[PDB]
């Protein structure tokens, strides 16, 4: 682990906690199967463009 | 222009603007500067780059028009329905082409 | 050094002389040996083959081990008659499928002769297609083994892995599935490897669905995955860009496939961790799993293992991963396994990162006196070590200095500017890192360029130039398409010029239409240009750039939190500027509506005072009024600048251009300043005092206290003085510790790290009188102008006068003009390749050779140029230096003859040509 | 002699070769000054004063 995330209260910390899951895995599927997040419009781009 | 990226709504204002002073040819010009830029083509700019093609009778400017909305697939108004038989009408180019 | 190996054996001989090409030291204690005069401490060659066996042994402790695999399927795939003839195979079976049939095959043209089985094939565990039975099956199977045995394989369970795996990795998908399911439909069963033959197509391309469809295919037909179909799906969700997927395959196949990890399973982990963003643990993770792979496991590390090791350690620059990845190529040279142009690309990244041209210098020195040939990577990131170099230049020492770091800034751009001439004069590929490389070195020239000297347009504006040369020609010259850091380049420059509508389409343009994912410093630079933009609404698009971070699998880092915290505390400044222009604006069209309508004029009249006396009350008393203060006096000339000047809505008609007031800059202010009736007594910033320039001032203020005391004193009270009885708190022991002081300051001075001050009234009032008379005759500020003085008496004018700096010149000497000397001052012999610097010096047969270029190689061929007697070596060192105070006498008294004869010889034939 | 590294060594060859000529005019004028500069102080009014 980094040490900072052993004794500072910052909330993505939290990420270090849990194990290595695949972020194809975490996120819900499309229409084909497994996917990227960032491969859909919709999430990488910021909603006032 | 260069800084914002405009839509095809902000360039069908420079259409119309174009076609009420007479400048149909500009007005093609116009419809050449959202292709180049990226932007593409909707329906209500292909009622009125058909209109332009008119008066300025630019036959093969409707050519590439006529042929994208059938690889696009969008419905055609009935301005634009009429500004197609018009040119069919004069250069004979739909009858030719096998394409109505 | 970064000399040339041409350049290294120049140098070599002029060292040694001309007993570098006789005999060597161990022929030389043989004569000794031979003729009997070797002392006693010497070793005595006295036997050769044992010797032999000694150096055989202990070079053998260094000798590499052969890691080279005659791999089956590159053999294969490099075969292009028989890819072809497995191609045609697959797609006659793909096409129509054979018929599983007793006689008349030859019924087809599809499936001809080449010169009860299905009851013989279950009896005597014989498969389908290992009988004959003269059907079209069978035709097609003995096509099949045909063609492969043509390229060397088998046509067994083994054999067919190969071509699926060959087909696969050239496309071919569903050819190779075909033969699959020929060859499973034929009694050849469906092993594992060949679901790792067919996985291997979507792991090349990328595809996870597929990879998983064909885990959950062969867990259908009753196979259980072996560590090669995990370790393909680690693959293709290493091909996919999903990292921690990997990491979790591992995890499962550990504990519920039970399954114990090969070295392969390491490396793919390691390649899996090296470009993980998934969390900020990936660097202690991978060191954790290095470890545990070597002490735990008991595995030893091979080249992936440290290949994969040092590429994740050459992307963090603090010094102790750099010195664990300098470790690690020390121990794999050590281990023999020996150097390639992954190790020495590892070492410039490695190199880069923290901004050190010179060991990036070093290292491409080494890797072509080895003989290894750079790619054009290695330039790339010799080139983002130039970035990487102009980014930490200590900016605050050159502003203590008073040196512009512009020079800096163009012997950075010419350098890699020739190197981008060097690489298309070699006729190499232009790749798209190598111009991305330059597109951020122009960028980021341009951005410290506006960070460090604003004031300086011109060079801000060829900086953007050539930028938009870079971004708007160069790469449609190359034929070559702009990619996620290409952009991400152009970004960060248009979001430091503040242009956010540009940025904006720019990031929308290479999200709609070019689909590309943006990386997390692209994202970074939407964050910090809306944050530093004080217009309203800025961090509320900020807030959406970080939504479209968080929902689309971006890192957030806790760096970029506080980065945002301290950012939009810092741009709270321009914020309130640009809310605070608006009621500028208020009061200015307020002002000039109400001195039109005239209400001021009837304002301006006091009639109250008039009424109501400034003696008399509301009743008729007297009441007591204060006494005038003087006229001359300065609160009475401040509140006269008050009424008498101009109003503070006439000083400026229009307002910034953006956002802001007008008045941040220096001309505004004294225009502003014009009005008022003001000539200020500073310009412009060179006119500044700059109270952090104060280097003793400060220190004697932290430790003791102020040393002025009346600097801040209103009424006489205020003062910070020492007490006058005495003691420890008395003017003494302050004056000692104030002087205590100024002797660490001037130790600091004596060793070097601070400049030697200039002379004092006091130190010139207490020195040696003649000095005084030199010091009042010759004009001299500091004691180095002292020292010029003295030290050169030809220099001064005939009043004893000082002369300035340019009117002295020392004598050059022609040593300069040596090769090694030539190498050291070029700034691009580090890139230049063997032949190039071959070509430029001689460009004759003396430096040909006739493809290995080393030091070694020309000393060589230069002994037995000597020996014949082609080549002529003066006998004893030119080069010298070390030994004696005086050595560049001795060693420039040693090529006065060979540099007049090379400054002479060329006019003797061009007067011999007849001109 | 003719490479394009050694252009910065022509330029400070030529400053000292023209600081050594105007360091040899400034010698030598100097020695006339001190030779036979003195009989000028010393000199007859009729060469001045014509």
């Amino acid at each position: 682990k980094v040490p900072h995330s052993l004794i500072y209260n910052i909330y993505p910390y939290l990420e270090e906690i849990r194990r290595r899951k695949g972020m194809m895995a975490m996120h819900p599927p499309g229409k084909d199967g497994l996917l990227m997040p960032d491969r859909v419009v919709d999430n990488r781009l910021p909603d006032h463009l | 222009s260069g800084k914002l990226k405009l839509d095809s709504i902000c360039y069908l204002a420079l259409i119309k603007a174009k076609m009420s002073r007479g400048g149909y040819a500009e007005a093609l010009a116009v419809g050449r500067e959202q292709d180049a830029d990226g932007v593409p083509f909707l329906p209500h700019t292909y009622t009125h780059l058909l209109e332009a093609a008119e008066v300025a009778d630019d036959g093969e400017m409707a050519l590439e028009l006529a042929r994208r909305m059938s690889s696009e697939q969008w419905p055609v108004s009935d301005r634009g329905r009429e500004a197609l038989k018009k040119l069919s009408t004069r250069h004979h180019w739909e009858e030719v082409a096998e394409y109505k | 050094k970064a000399l040339s190996p041409y350049a290294q054996a120049l140098r070599h001989v002029a060292l040694r002389g001309a007993t570098a090409f006789g005999p060597g030291a161990k022929e030389m204690e043989l004569d000794m040996l031979r003729k009997g005069t070797l002392p006693a401490d010497y070793r005595p060659p006295v036997q050769g083959r044992w010797d032999d066996t000694i150096e055989r042994w202990a070079y053998a402790w260094q000798f590499p081990a052969e890691e080279e695999q005659d791999d089956i399927t590159k053999s294969v795939e490099r075969n292009a008659s028989g890819m072809q003839a497995l191609l045609e195979i697959g797609n006659k079976l793909l096409r129509s499928p054979p018929s599983p049939e007793p006689l008349s095959g030859k019924a087809s043209k599809l499936y001809p002769p080449v010169g009860r089985a299905e009851e013989l094939s279950a009896k005597y565990n014989v498969p389908m297609a290992y009988i004959d039975d003269s059907s079209e099956a069978s035709n097609a199977s003995k096509s099949l083994a045909l063609v492969m045995e043509d390229v060397g394989l088998e046509f067994t369970e083994d054999g067919l892995t190969v071509v699926i795996s060959a087909l696969s990795r050239q496309g071919y998908g569903t050819i190779g599935r075909a033969i699959f399911d020929f060859a499973s439909a034929m009694g050849l069963g469906p092993s594992a490897e060949m679901y790792r033959a067919l996985m291997k197509y979507a792991s090349r391309r990328g595809d996870v669905n597929e990879s998983m469809a064909l885990i959950e295919e062969m867990k259908g037909n009753g196979i259980t995955p072996r560590i090669g179909n995990w370790h393909e799906l680690m693959y293709t969700f290493y091909k996919a860009k999903d990292y921690p997927a990997v990491s979790q395959i591992v995890d499962n196949m550990k504990m519920y496939a039970n399954i114990e990890p090969n070295e392969v399973t390491f490396v793919l982990q390691l390649k899996a961790l090296a470009k993980d963003n998934s969390q900020l643990n990936s660097l202690p993770e991978a060191i954790q799993l290095f470890d545990q792979m070597e002490n735990v496991y008991g595995f030893i590390a091979s080249r992936p293992h440290y290949d994969a090791m040092m590429f994740h350690l050459s992307q963090s620059p603090r010094p102790e991963m750099r010195l664990r990845c300098e470790e690690l190529a020390h121990k794999m040279e050590l281990m023999g396994i020996v150097w390639n142009a992954n190790t020495y690309l590892n070492l410039i990244r490695s190199a880069q990162v923290v901004g050190d041209v010179a060991a990036v210098e070093k290292y491409l020195s080494r890797m072509r006196e080895e003989g290894i040939p750079a790619s054009i990577g290695h330039l790339t990131w010799a080139v983002q070590a130039h970035v990487q170099s102009m980014i930490r230049i200590d900016y605050d020492a050159l502003k203590e200095k008073d040196e512009s770091p512009l020079p800096t800034w163009l012997e950075h751009l010419e350098t890699c500017f020739g190197i981008y001439e060097l690489v298309v004069r070699r006729g190499w590929v232009m790749q798209l890192p190598f111009v991305n490389a330059l597109l951020r070195l122009t960028c980021q020239a341009t951005i410290l360029s506006m960070e460090r000297t604003p004031d300086e347009a011109e060079t801000i504006g060829r900086f953007e130039e050539q930028a938009n040369k870079i971004w708007n020609h160069t790469f449609d010259e190359w034929q070559l398409q702009k990619d996620v850091y290409s952009y991400e380049c152009y970004i960060a420059l248009l979001a430091h010029q503040q242009r956010i509508d540009e940025a904006e389409k720019l990031f929308q343009e290479m999200i709609l239409k070019k689909d590309l994912s943006p990386s997390r410093r692209t994202y970074h630079c939407m964050i910090f240009m809306h944050l530093s933009s004080g217009e309203e609404g800025g961090t509320a698009r900020a807030l959406r750039y970080l939504e479209a971070m968080e929902r689309a699998g971006i890192q957030v880092r806790p760096s970029l939190l506080k980065k945002i915290v301290r950012v939009n505390n810092a741009a709270g400044y321009k914020r309130d500027m640009k809310r605070r222009a608006r009621r500028i604006m208020q009061a200015r069209e307020e002002y000039l509506a109400r001195k039109e309508e005239g209400v001021s004029f009837g304002e301006g009249g006091k009639e109250g005072a008039s009424n109501q006396r400034a003696d008399v009350d509301a009743e008729g008393n007297s009441i007591l009024e204060p006494l005038a203060v003087s006229p001359t006096s300065t609160l009475a000339w401040w509140e006269k600048w008050k009424r008498e000047t101009v109003s503070k809505h006439e000083l400026f008609t229009e307002e910034g251009a953006d956002g802001t007031p007008k008045g941040e800059t220096f001309e505004e202010k004294n225009e502003a300043l014009r009005m008022m009736g003001i000539t200020s007594s500073f310009q412009t910033k060179d006119l500044v005092p700059q109270p952090d320039r104060q280097k003793l001032l400060p220190l004697i203020r932290r430790e003791e206290g102020e040393i002025a005391g009346s600097l801040w004193a209103m009424d006489g009270g205020e003062l910070s003085y020492p007490k006058d009885g005495g003691g420890p708190q008395g003017w003494g022991v302050r004056l000692w510790r104030e002087r205590q002081l100024v002797k660490r300051e001037y130790q600091k001075v004596l060793d070097g790290y601070r400049p030697v001050p200039q002379l004092s009234t006091l130190g010139n009032s207490v020195r040696t009188a003649g000095d005084q008379l030199d010091i009042e005759r010759s004009g001299a500020q500091t004691p180095g102008e002292l020292s010029d003085y003295r030290n050169f008496p030809d220099n001064r004018f005939d009043g004893g006068q000082l002369k300035p700096e340019s009117e002295a010149a020392p004598a050059v000497p022609f040593s300069a003009e040596l090769v090694w000397q030539g190498e050291a001052n070029d700034k691009l012999s580090p890139y230049k390749s063997d032949e190039e610097i071959a070509l430029e010096n001689d460009n004759t047969f003396f430096s040909s050779l006739s493809t290995r270029r080393s030091k070694f190689d020309y000393l060589e061929k230069w002994r037995d140029m000597y020996r014949h007697g082609t080549l002529e070596v003066p006998e004893g060192p030119t080069l010298n230096f070390g030994r004696t105070p005086d050595d560049h006498k001795e060693t420039m008294a040693a090529l006065v003859r060979g540099w007049y004869q090379r400054n002479r010889k060329e006019p003797a034939s061009e007067e011999e040509l007849k001109r | 002699p003719k490479d394009k590294r050694l252009e910065s060594l022509h330029e400070k060859r030529l400053r000292y070769l023209a600081h050594m000529q105007m360091e040899r005019q400034i010698r030598c004028v100097r020695e006339n000054a001190k030779l036979f500069d003195g009989v000028e102080n010393m000199p007859e009014a009729a060469q001045c004063r014509e």
